């Protein structure tokens, strides 16, 4: 499976830098 | 229309050379293959020699390998088979058999009862 | 051996000369007459709609 | 009236279903036309005979009765999945007429892509016509002369080279005639026996698939 | 044996001032009666239904009397009989001889015919046994193959074979009623006539035999080809005559003028043909060649009405109906198509 | 994200100060959700502890904890312990999500062009393989413009049964061959009516086996978090066991043509192999073990994206009765 691969290490990155930003507006 | 007419034959004598040209006429001559074919009295019919549409392709079968020579005349509708050194064996009628199809690689005439394109032939033998 | 082909062939062969031989501008008008006189029915060359047509 | 078209159409099924069983009996059996010389072993080398190896039966339909020529019903046997051929390998003067055939059978227009099996029939006989040496290959052939064994030629133990160097040049005259215009779609298999072994058969099987084989393998042009 | 040589020259004498005789009834070809005619020029057909299910190549095929059935002839053993106007089968005979090479159809669609390779022309009743179809009538009694069979009437049946005997048969008895001997080679088609008196019949010997029915012998031997005559079929009034050949040449001989009026041939073509049989018009010749595709050629005009392509192989039988309504061919791929 | 658990903790404040306002006392400071956690209430001078949530496996994943207090005062909510993020590249990602867009869309371009064309019986699984592909690349590109909700996991089950079939359809035609050559006899085309059922029909059962075991035990977000292998085999142990077994065949049929060929000769069996990759998919074969991830995924989804095209030139433009059939429209 290599699609596979690619949609879960994309997403999981994705939220990453989400949550990432997200602690960096909030905590500075 | 079509028509196949032959000359030489007789007797000659064993070691002699002869020459016999078969002429035919109502085709188109070039565009197909040639087979010379000998009866033998008491046995059925065999096959001799062989020519292509151009002379490119010639082979003699049997013990006549060598002595025995044949080409083809496109423009003047005629077959050559010229023969060198004769046997008593080659007592026999000769008949210039013809390819059934134009531009086949393939030939079926020799080894006929009857067959529609092959003329009554001359008949050579030899002195004992 | 020989003598029934040939008194075949002569036969057949003299019928051919005593048929009446005519032209072959008499054979073609004979031609061109029934042409003339079947190009109107025929399905072939009049080419014909799909109503009253059974193959469509 | 559409009811005599309903019923129509219920024979019609009835039809398929015929043909679909007919379909699956006629995709079973492979066809194989043995023709060869006349008093050359032909009816023993297993009309219509039918013979089963593994569950698979082969319908040879040897032809007889016809007057001798073929180009008109020789083209009736083009879907064929082999030609089995019959040869004398002792009496050799019917061998230049067996050349020419087989060489009419290879290059004809509508039999190219059918690919010949040969049976070398009556070879102890050969055997024993080069032992006692009567009559040589030169009187007729007169090739003979310039022609050794071949290196993958197996021996028979008790038997003489001369058996060897004339039994091989007899095939490698068939394969000469054969390789001159095949195209890779079609090959002639060689196969020495005599008239007592019932072995042939299992031998007829084996290069039947091995036809089988080739003609996929070239569909999907890897070969 | 000096007076059968005096006999064959006095055959060749006749035959010259025969063959001389003849050309002196011909001074004008048929190359200056299409002057003032109009061509047709170009015409297509496009396919309409395509009767598949064979499982084997079709080998021959023949026509209904009222144009709506059709019987064709698979080379597996089955010998179906369809119906073209709703596309659908009506009858499956399985036959004894696989190897099947021509059948036909009756004047009264009562009944088909077999001729095989198994020497045996076998003849199936249809309409008095609608279930359990079998064998009514083997015709046993040739030697060689059988390569064209008709039905003349219900009663009479014109078979040629191999061994050139060309005999009409007759089903009560299983008796050779009329031999038509004189060729010497393989005889491939016939063709009957409309009046039922004259068939017209091309061997291997590149030559054409036009017989009576009822005396039984050759009233007529026309020649002129350079290879086999591979099939024949002629006009629906009978004095012209149709002939496909080997060499690709389709010929046009007549009865009345009595020697051969239009040759064909081309130069792209090198194919034989395999099967001529022409509309009710004398217009549209139609052959069928080895270059697997269909010619449309017109009669008078010896230029290309049009080509009729899509086959997958070699077409082996053709067939038009009695009036006009379609054309059909059938190729070694197993799928019969019809054309109007 | 932050407003819903900031509703459920929100809940429990309320109900932890109207449990604490009914007696005669009352916490100090209420309860109070701060902009990542909560704190219970209580009177001044307590120490109020909790751990952090769930976002600190994203963060630091090996603390596995983190626990911070807070302080209260007459005041206000004094000041906590070390806080919570205390306590407890994307050029690439564009890279191969282009490479691929690109290499499925020629894919779809000249498949559907190569089918109008095609359109034997082995031109009947080619036919069926050139719909999985058509399938696969259609269902990328939805995946990729919905994820990129009930739709969503719906968009997602699809995705995983146009890829696990198209795995199946190539795997089933290397079976396919290695039928044709080893039982060269008995032509049964009621295999045909079980190659379908083979190829269309597990993947329905795969994909309905992972949905459902989805849908119980962790259904977190639009499913693309895999997450739990035990939950992400039921949809690559079928893949993995394709690949292999089509490698296999590969090998079995490699032996029968070099046997074949034996009777230049390793310029032919090159040939012979090199038109045999991209119809089997022995590439895959490659990559069967996380680690060299951006290896794995450049070669399978860069150059593994032409695989269609490259189908679609070998077995449809250039081979056999197509370019007859070129000429039956040409002459």
């Amino acid at each position: 499976h290599s699609d596979g691969i690619f949609t879960d290490s994309y997403s999981r990155y994705r939220k990453q830098m989400a949550v990432k930003k997200y602690l960096a507006a909030v905590l500075g | 229309q079509v028509q196949l007419q032959e000359s030489g034959g007789g007797l000659v004598q064993p070691g002699g050379s002869l020459r016999l040209s078969c002429a035919a006429s109502g085709f188109t001559f070039s565009n197909y293959k040639m087979n010379w074919v000998r009866q033998a009295p008491g046995k059925g019919l065999e096959w001799v020699s062989d020519i292509s549409q151009s002379g490119a392709s010639i082979s003699y079968t049997g013990s006549v390998k060598g002595r025995f020579t044949i080409s083809r005349d496109n423009a003047k509708n005629t077959l050559y088979l010229q023969m060198n050194s004769l046997k008593p064996e080659d007592t026999a009628v000769y008949y210039c058999a013809r390819c059934p199809a134009p531009f086949t690689r393939d030939c079926f005439d020799v080894t006929s009862t009857t067959y529609a394109y092959r003329g009554q032939g001359t008949q050579v033998t030899v002195s004992s | 051996a020989s003598i029934a082909q040939a008194r075949k062939l002569v036969e057949q062969l003299k019928m051919e000369a005593n048929i009446d031989r005519i032209k072959v501008s008499k054979a073609a008008a004979d031609l061109m007459a029934y042409c003339e006189a079947h190009a109107k029915e025929d399905p072939l060359l009049t080419p014909v709609p799909a109503s009253e047509n059974p193959f469509r | 009236q559409r009811n005599e078209e309903k019923a129509q159409r219920e024979a019609n099924k009835k039809i398929e279903k015929q043909l679909q069983k007919d379909k699956q009996v006629y995709r079973a059996t492979h066809r194989l036309l043995l023709l060869g010389a006349d008093n050359s072993g032909k009816s023993t080398i297993v009309f219509e005979t039918k013979f089963q190896v593994d569950k698979v039966n082969f319908h040879m339909f040897d032809v007889g009765g016809q007057r001798d020529e073929r180009r008109k019903w020789i083209q009736c046997f083009n879907d064929v999945t082999a030609i089995i051929f019959v040869v004398d390998s002792s009496d050799y003067n019917r061998l230049q007429e067996a050349l020419n055939l087989f060489k009419s059978i290879w290059n004809n227009r509508w039999l190219r892509t059918i690919s010949v099996i040969l049976f070398l029939n009556k070879q102890d006989l050969l055997a024993e016509k080069v032992l006692a040496g009567k009559s040589k290959i030169e009187d007729y052939f007169p090739e003979f002369a310039r022609y050794t064994t071949p290196e993958d030629a197996t021996p028979e133990p008790g038997e003489d080279p001369r058996v060897t160097r004339a039994k091989y040049f007899i095939r490698d005259e068939f394969l000469r005639i054969s390789t001159a215009s095949g195209d890779g779609r079609h090959y002639c298999y060689p196969h020495f026996t005599c008239a007592v072994d019932t072995e042939n058969a299992r031998r007829i099987f084996n290069d039947c698939r091995d036809i089988i084989q080739r003609m996929h393998l070239r569909q999907y042009e890897l070969l | 044996q000096s007076e059968l040589d005096q006999l064959r020259q006095e055959a060749e004498q006749l035959k010259n001032q025969i063959r001389d005789a003849r050309k002196a009834c011909a001074d004008a070809t048929l190359s200056q009666i299409t002057n003032n005619i109009d061509p047709v020029g170009r015409i297509q057909m496009r396919t309409r239904r395509t009767l598949r299910g064979h499982l084997a190549k079709i080998y021959a095929m023949h026509w209904g009397t009222d144009s709506r059935l059709l019987v064709s002839a698979s080379q597996d053993g089955k010998l179906i009989i369809w119906d073209s106007y709703t596309t659908n089968k009506v009858h499956a005979i399985p036959l004894r001889s696989s190897w099947v090479m021509t059948c036909a159809y009756a004047p009264s669609g009562n009944y088909v015919a077999c001729g095989g390779l198994d020497n045996i022309c076998s003849i199936y009743n249809l309409k008095t046994r609608e279930g359990n179809v079998r064998v009514s009538r083997e015709l046993a009694g040739h030697t060689g193959y059988l390569s064209c069979c008709r039905f003349l009437d219900d009663n009479q049946i014109v078979t040629s074979s191999g061994d050139t005997t060309c005999a009409l048969w007759d089903i009560e008895t299983g008796q050779q009623t009329t031999t038509f001997t004189g060729h010497t080679g393989d005889v491939m088609s016939l063709s009957l006539a409309p009046d039922t008196r004259l068939f017209v019949s091309g061997a291997c010997d590149a030559s054409a035999k036009l017989w009576d029915v009822r005396e039984g012998m050759c009233r007529q031997t026309f020649t002129g080809h350079e290879s086999d005559i591979n099939a024949i079929c002629f006009f629906p009034n009978g004095n012209a005559f149709a002939t496909g050949s080997d060499d690709a040449t389709c010929r046009l001989f007549d009865l009345r003028a009595d020697q051969e009026l239009m040759t064909y041939s081309h130069d792209n073509i090198i194919c034989g043909i395999t099967s001529v049989s022409f509309s009710k018009s004398g217009r549209l010749l139609l052959a069928g060649y080895d270059d697997f595709n269909c010619n449309v050629w017109d009669a008078l005009k010896a230029d290309r009405a049009g080509v009729l392509a899509g086959h997958d192989n070699r077409v082996s039988c053709l067939g038009v109906t009695d009036d006009g309504m379609a054309v059909a061919t059938g190729s070694w791929d197993s799928f019969l198509k019809i054309w109007n | 994200i932050f407003k819903k658990e900031q509703a459920m903790c929100l809940e429990k404040i309320q109900r932890a100060n109207e449990l604490m306002g009914f007696n005669d006392s009352s916490p100090g400071c209420p309860g109070m959700w701060d902009n990542i956690t909560c704190w219970k209430p209580a009177h001044v001078g307590e120490m109020v502890l909790v751990s952090c949530p769930e976002l600190f496996r994203i963060f630091n994943p090996d603390q596995v904890m983190g626990v911070v207090s807070r302080n209260c005062t007459e005041d206000g909510w004094s000041e906590p312990f070390p806080h919570y993020f205390d306590a407890c590249q994307d050029y690439y990602y564009l890279s191969v999500k282009a490479l691929y867009t690109v290499g499925y869309s020629t894919s779809l371009v000249t498949l559907t062009t190569a089918m109008v064309i095609l359109c034997c019986t082995r031109n009947f699984i080619h036919m069926n393989l050139f719909v999985s592909f058509m399938l696969r690349a259609i269902s990328v590109f939805i995946k990729d413009w919905i994820l990129y909700t009930v739709e969503c996991k719906a968009v997602m089950v699809f995705f995983h049964y146009c890829v696990v079939s198209n795995y199946f359809w190539l795997f089933i035609e290397g079976l396919y061959l290695f039928t044709l050559l080893v039982e060269t006899f008995f032509p049964e085309r009621r295999y045909f009516y079980w190659y379908t059922i083979i190829g269309w029909g597990t993947p329905t059962v795969c994909v309905t086996v992972w949905a459902t075991l989805r849908l119980y035990f962790d259904d977190t977000g639009c499913w693309d978090m895999n997450d739990s292998t035990a939950l992400w085999w039921v949809i690559k142990g079928p893949v993995v066991g394709s690949i292999m077994v089509n490698f296999v065949l590969f090998i079995g049929i490699i032996v029968i043509l070099v046997q074949k060929l034996q009777s230049s000769i390793y310029l032919r069996l090159a040939r012979s192999t090199l038109l045999l990759i991209p119809l089997f998919g022995i590439h895959y074969t490659v990559f069967a073990f996380n680690v060299s991830k951006r290896e794995r995924l450049v070669f399978e989804l860069g150059l593994g994206s032409f695989q269609g095209f490259v189908v679609a030139v070998l077995y449809c433009f250039l081979n056999g009765e197509v370019q007859a059939e070129i000429k039956r429209k040409w002459r």
